[PDB]
């Protein structure tokens, strides 16, 4: 998933293209300000998509939840179609 | 009144609007970019001390 996210990092257009004086001198000054922003947020999207040890931990938030579902006391397969196929069994059967 | 022939605006509000924002480098992008890839190339590369290719597609021994 964060290659399916680095994708679309990837596909950002240059922005150290109009880095020179020519840019800065013929534009209004907040938005060069904003120019600046974003170019400084790109730079936080790319610090924080290619943090890729920190995928490790975040594993570890769905493996308890995920585990406590299958620890079930009817079945760790059970889920709701099978029961419901075995409440009509349960139930158009005789009591 | 010699001094109302004078221009108004100051030396200080001509260099505070000519150089209203502090430019960017151009190695800040390279620094930054560096420091990023280098986590991409720990990650993902087969040659790196930490490759993440044992804790996503394990093994089979």
């Amino acid at each position: 998933l964060s290659n399916e996210r680095y994708q679309l990092l990837s596909q950002w257009p240059d922005f150290t293209t109009m880095y020179g004086k020519d840019f800065y001198y013929r534009a209004h000054p907040e938005d060069l300000k904003k120019f600046y922003d974003a170019a400084d947020e790109y730079y936080k999207l790319y610090e924080t998509v290619t943090e890729f040890d920190s995928l490790s931990a975040l594993a570890s938030q769905v493996v308890p939840n995920y585990a406590a579902r299958r620890r079930s006391t009817v079945h760790p397969a059970i889920g709701s179609t099978v029961a419901d196929g075995a409440f009509t069994n349960f139930l158009l059967s005789k009591q | 009144d010699r001094v109302l022939s004078l221009p108004a605006v100051s030396k200080n509000q001509v260099l505070e609007n000519v150089f209203h924002t502090a430019p960017k480098a151009p190695v800040e992008h390279l620094e930054k970019m560096v420091s990023a890839n280098s986590k991409v190339y720990d990650a993902l590369n087969l040659q790196s001390k930490r490759v993440l290719i044992w804790q996503v597609k394990p093994a089979l021994f």
